[PDB]
DNA sequence: CCATCAATATCCACCTGCAGATTCTACCAAAAGTGTATTTGGAAACTGCTCCATCAAAAGGCATGTTCAGCTGAATTCAGCTGAACATGCCTTTTGATGGAGCAGTTTCCAAATACACTTTTGGTAGAATCTGCAGGTGGATATTGA
DNA sequence: TCAATATCCACCTGCAGATTCTACCAAAAGTGTATTTGGAAACTGCTCCATCAAAAGGCATGTTCAGCTGAATTCAGCTGAACATGCCTTTTGATGGAGCAGTTTCCAAATACACTTTTGGTAGAATCTGCAGGTGGATATTGATGG
């Protein structure tokens, strides 16, 4: 019949505000730990990891991703857009000098 | 049980000096300790470079003052320079 | 049973789509294209490539078989991404 | 009789700063007033950041300083942000900022 | 050589799994793995290497032996290893790989499929007490695999309820090949001349004889005709290519009376109907539900009231997206029919089934979700809103709101239905706050305000208990599409040949 | 056509592009603002000029990349501002 | 020592246009030049101030190329050919 | 009468590198093979950059290495560009690179 | 005049070994010297920091090899490590 | 759409003169290598010990999958208009020569920082007891949104 | 104006973490001699930096107009909001043991001189030359005339 539905974007802004007002980790611990262990094995086998080390990797990766997403949003805004596309990611990384 | 080096008590005393009724969590306390250690490393490295530039084998208060001026922002650099000068004068007069 | 002890896969796809969505939302992203996720995971893998390599090299020199948080933060600070709180 | 920190009127440990400078291989010799100056600078920076964090916590209706308050204080100060522009925080978050184009109407 | 070359690809596909196949590549060694109790549980240990050796040696006379050996290895691995163990997950993955790999080659050989199917761990019943069941992993006493007694009823071979009944097999009269009866969908009554393979009929020209025991040939009723017409119209307006024809037939209708545990007895009419859909060229039953109807001659407060006693469905309807809509269409059509007949009030008991309990269709699929009470209430509310949109339902409320609106003050004004929860609550209260009970179960019960079929004698479907008992006895399961098809064929045959 | 011509010409050559005297005057003025009575070496002035040219070239190429990122070939102030912000020189 | 002023105008419009061309920029808007001059002034404030402080630390009254190289290096703008 | 540089088969001065390491106040003690390893690494890097500069000069029909050829050579090498990503060479210029959009769009 | 040491002769010998018929200009030689000095400073700083990290007061070839792996990317690091190991083995073999 | 008279920046075929790079002799303080007694940072050998991995289980917070449409991303026209290309004028920028403000070379020696032997103070910190700010759940007044 | 809904906020309760003592104990800090050396200060030769002369390779304005660009328009479809399904990560608790680091012993390697050996800018002399322009073609090349 007539289901209640918010206009698109409002819940997105609510989520943005909620995640900016909070500092908890967003990436699940176990898959990130598995990825870190797999990459370490790609480097060298029999290399153990401490829990504090895994937490440090998670925090650093989340902070770097947040900064990259902010730069990507700025790049998308530059072209009169509000959606992120790979060109924004590439431009942000190139300006940052990583590429 | 090795002696782990930290600035815990001094930073807590500073917090009491500025905010007597405000505490600090362990995580934030480690944040403060790491920040102070990083600033110490930066100042010491810049002073070492300054000493090497002038072929000087000794680092004095002038080297650290110059390091603070180079690294710290304008108002912060001036305030730190004033605090260091006052500390040196008090130590000399002590 | 037949257990007591424990494949090199399931690493890049471990990062879930909602995780990338949450990371973008924390960065102020309002609209996310459906194909952002794969290159986001690739960039994440590049970052781990940069960090864990230095951490592993530091651990190898130290004659240790366990990666410690000091090595991680120290590789982070040598790369220009100094992190605080794991210096204990 | 009196410690160097007490003699100079600083809470930070002067002798400890001198020991760390000596063990850090920064220079062959270290001046007498260099640890005093470095301790004074460190104490001033710590006091300023702690005061800003306490102000942020008071604005946040909290009596305990948390990394969120620390990062809010750091980013709310232009000079502190410039000094710590390449510093990553744990459990600190980001400033509330919504882009103008993202705003409705 | 033919058997070896036919069975090698599936075995190789089993091997190539990594690391799922690693524990199964060598015979299990209790000494090496530190599991001395392995021989105590698994009486026939063997592994994939044994299978390869037998295939190379040609120890298999026909591939069903290989299939049985593979499934026996899977069963032993599942039994010895705990469900949370990684070995159990590896065995499950290997079983799925074998299932998806054996079928094409095994069909190309000339058979139905290459699976060894075992029935679900059905709970046995009792003959003496007539109300006692034997739970799983409980000792019982069995006579000729036909009579069963529990431990309490003892005060006969001793057995345990941890066994499984294998699926029946059939042998072709001409070819002699053995194949699953369920997969080929062959019944002796339908084809008394025996079972003939599809290839053999292809060498004959004449196809399989038409099955007269279909859902379409069932006796038609105006209510069932209206439901089937509405469903067909909805399917046509949707025009889904995967959707097929749906037949709705009433296979049981009689007159009974409910006795108070105020009129001494209330007469009513009970009717049972099923929904069948054309899938893969055969009828599959996917919906069934029981109603109790009290006409104008019924004493109050039950006068002119319809009540939905039990409701069951199968999630195998195609497409899955239109399954909910088809269920809504059927129920809305029933409500419209009873409104046209002159009924005033309808009652729905939205109570989710308990685990292990079947309403109508026995052995619900393991992947079929038992909805939570809130989800069932939301589903019923959505259905009632949809019906209201079609100006069919005058109003719908809950039992508590209806009671407080009607200002009811006595329990005699409450509707009385057979097997209903409220008469049991009233009996418990009398033996040992009624509004508190009404409010506690407010969302469970739905009351609907809306404002000639001949009786079919069917002792088999006269109530869900006999149907469930026959399904349990004959292993009529609904856990898979093929099992559902076999069960639908069997029930259609039973209704056609055992009707009264 | 022509614009691409001098683009190629200046990309091929490496000679200093800012005139020496105006740059020296600007450096002297800004240093006098910092501190008066400050002598300058010619090598120091050359170093400032080359560093400034390199920084401006990097800023201009990043700005062009930003401008084409917005489906444009003419650079806008927003291009320079966002390039500097992503570089960390502003925020 | 004459007090120099308004020397930011010494960065001529053709100079900024040529610098943009060297960076691959095809078209330049009219107000880019002033912003470029301001950015250059900001960079000069970042570098020359550090060089002046380095010179003062050495008790010298003349700025040398070595101080400039060190100031550029500490700001992540390392330059070659001028020593260090 | 054999020098340490010639003993290790390296052109770079082992003794000068060791003296520079001592003078830089990097550590209290320096190993014997430490200046040898330093000289080997520095010589390898110098040979690599010099061969790249020579190739760049040959590509431009020139016999003397100039900063332009070196800058082009190192920017061409992705590893060398990453190594010197924050390094500017005086009088080196930039790589000739024109975007396809900047080209005529006829 | 105070002596100003440089790698001029060694860089020239390396160039002659690689390209006998190619010369080098004064500006190019200055770029060579700046690059080699910067690489030496970076590697020495990394080695010193790493020695401080493990509480080691002596820098050996292992620390420099680790720092080379940290700094040089991929093929450069592998070739530098191989040549350094070969040079160390040759030095210790006499 | 394009084959092509005609003005124009420049690769190359070339070459010559000069600032710059290359070749040779000599000198010597600055390193560089060797010799020897001394000290020590670090290798091995064994072990006490702390958190790293692994296993088990419930279950609820979301990960996963599906659907409708709001409006966002993308494509197309076009007209105000800002800039590109260019001729005109001139002047500011570049190069060379010339007084002295400070950059460095030399010598004294005195306030200043090592080297080290105690003595006292003082910061982790084993361990138990009481205090305390916000984690988390409840409830309802309060904006916030959409039709 | 109003109904559905997320938010702010006050309030109450259990508890891991922050705060307060008791006693310890090794790691520095400080103090009191002995020694040495970094450099302040005075004097002074040597750069090279600011200032000023002319010569020239450019920069500063105005005009014309093809083309960059932003507003307006329309529309296919992309992902946001909502909902059903159920997945698997977290926490709690425990455990066999791989592995980290403390303790002891002791040795090849680093170090502090002393002496002898080589040696690389350094300054001046004289030779060699790579290429920066410039002159005479001349060649794609692109705006423009025209088929």
């Amino acid at each position: 019949k007539k289901p209640h539905r918010y206009r698109p974007g409002t819940v997105a802004l609510r989520e943005i505000r909620r995640y900016q007002k909070s500092t908890e980790l967003l990436i699940r611990k176990l898959p990130f730990q598995r990825l870190v262990r797999e990459i370490a094995q790609d480097f060298k086998t029999d290399l153990r990891f401490q829990s504090s080390a895994v937490m440090a990797l998670q925090e650093a990766c989340e902070a770097y991703l947040v900064g990259l997403f902010e730069d990507t949003n700025l790049c998308a805004i530059h072209a009169k857009r509000v959606t992120i596309m790979p060109k924004d990611i590439q431009l942000a990384r190139r300006i940052r000098g990583e590429r | 049980r090795s002696r782990k080096e930290s600035y815990s008590i001094y930073v807590y005393k500073v917090l009491k000096q500025v905010h007597p009724d405000t505490g600090i969590s362990s995580k934030a306390m480690g944040i403060m300790n790491s920040f102070v250690n990083d600033i110490f490393e930066r100042i010491a490295g810049e002073a070492s470079r300054l000493a090497h530039y002038n072929k000087r084998s000794t680092i004095t208060s002038r080297e650290i003052q110059t390091a603070v001026r180079l690294l710290l922002p304008g108002e912060l650099a001036k305030h730190a320079v004033s605090e260091g000068t006052k500390a040196v004068t008090k130590y000399t007069s002590a | 049973g037949k257990g007591g002890a424990k494949v090199l896969r399931d690493n890049i796809q471990g990062i879930t789509k909602p995780a990338i969505r949450r990371l973008a939302r924390r960065g102020g992203v309002k609209r996310i294209s459906g194909l952002i996720y794969e290159e986001t995971r690739g960039v994440l893998k590049v970052f781990l490539e940069n960090v864990i390599r230095d951490a592993v090299t530091y651990t190898e020199h130290a004659k240790r078989k366990t990666v410690t948080a000091m090595d991680v933060v120290y590789a982070l600070k040598r790369q220009g991404r100094t992190l605080y709180g794991f210096g204990g | 009789a009196k410690t160097r920190s007490s003699r100079a009127g600083l809470q930070f440990p002067v002798g400890r700063v001198h020991r760390l400078l000596r063990k850090g291989n920064y220079s062959e010799r270290v001046g007498a007033g260099a640890p005093v100056y470095l301790a004074a600078v460190l104490e001033y920076l710590t006091a300023e950041i702690l005061e800003l964090a306490g102000n942020a916590a008071r604005d946040n209706k909290k009596t305990r300083i948390i990394p969120r308050h620390l990062q809010l204080a750091i980013r709310n100060d232009e000079e502190l942000n410039k000094l710590l522009g390449r510093v990553t925080i744990a459990q600190g978050g980001v400033l509330p900022n919504i882009q103008a184009v993202l705003l409705p109407k | 050589e033919e058997l070896r070359q036919a069975l090698m690809p599936t075995l190789e596909a089993l091997y190539r799994q990594d690391p799922e196949s690693l524990p199964f590549r060598q015979p299990v060694d209790p000494q090496l793995l530190g599991i001395p109790d392995y021989f105590d549980i698994v009486k026939n240990p063997m592994d994939l290497s044994t299978i390869k050796r037998k295939l190379d040696t040609g120890q298999y006379q026909e591939p069903w032996q290989y299939v049985d050996d593979v499934w026996l290895m899977f069963n032993n691995a599942w039994l010895y290893n705990r469900k949370t163990s990684r070995v159990y997950k590896f065995c499950s993955k290997l079983a799925e790989v074998f299932e998806q790999e054996i079928d094409p080659v095994m069909q190309s050989l000339g058979y139905c499929c290459g699976r060894k199917y075992e029935f679900s761990p059905q709970t046995l019943c009792c003959y003496g007490k007539q109300l006692c069941t034997i739970p799983r992993d409980a000792a019982y006493y069995s006579y000729q695999n036909r009579y069963h007694f529990c431990e309490k009823c003892f005060t006969f071979e001793k057995k345990k309820n941890d066994t499984l009944d294998p699926e029946p097999f059939v042998d072709c009269k001409e070819c002699g090949r053995k194949m699953h009866q369920i997969c080929v969908l062959h019944y002796d009554i339908i084809w008394p001349s025996g079972f003939v393979c599809d290839n053999c009929l292809k060498k004959t020209g004449r196809p399989r004889k038409e099955n007269k025991f279909s859902a379409k040939r069932l006796q038609t009723t105006r209510l069932g005709n209206h439901l089937e017409d509405r469903v067909n119209k909805f399917l046509r307006r949707q025009n889904h290519p995967e959707a097929g024809e749906v037949f709705v037939r009433v296979v049981a209708s009689s007159d009974k009376t409910v006795e108070v545990k105020m009129s001494e007895s209330f007469p009513y009419r009970t009717k049972a109907l099923f929904a069948f859909e054309e899938i893969d060229g055969v009828d599959v039953c996917f919906f069934g539900m029981h109603v109790q109807e009290y006409g104008s001659d019924c004493p109050p407060p039950n006068t002119r009231r319809v009540y939905i006693s039990y409701l069951d469905s199968i999630h195998f309807f195609r497409p899955r997206c239109l399954r909910t809509a088809v269920y809504h269409e059927i129920l809305i059509g029933y409500l419209e029919y009873v409104k046209k007949l002159g009924y005033v009030t309808g009652h729905i008991w939205a109570c989710p089934p308990s685990e292990g309990d079947d309403y109508i269709f026995h052995c619900h699929p393991p992947d079929q979700k038992i909805p939570k009470p809130k989800r069932l209430q939301e589903w019923y509310k959505k259905m009632l809103d949809k019906a209201f949109a079609e100006r069919i339902i005058h109003d719908y409320k809950d039992i508590f709101k209806q009671a407080t609106e009607d200002r009811l003050t006595s329990a005699k004004e409450l509707p009385y239905f057979e097997g209903d929860f409220w008469p049991n609550v009233l009996e418990e209260s009398i033996k040992e706050k009624l509004y508190a009970t009404m409010e506690k179960h407010k969302e469970v019960f739905f009351v609907i305000h809306l404002h000639p079929d001949p009786l079919l004698s069917c002792d088999l479907m006269d109530g869900r208990d006999a149907f469930l008992t026959l399904a349990r006895d004959k292993h009529w399961e609904f856990s898979s599409l093929r099992r559902s098809k076999w069960s639908t064929l069997c029930m259609l045959v039973e209704l056609h040949t055992q009707g009264q």
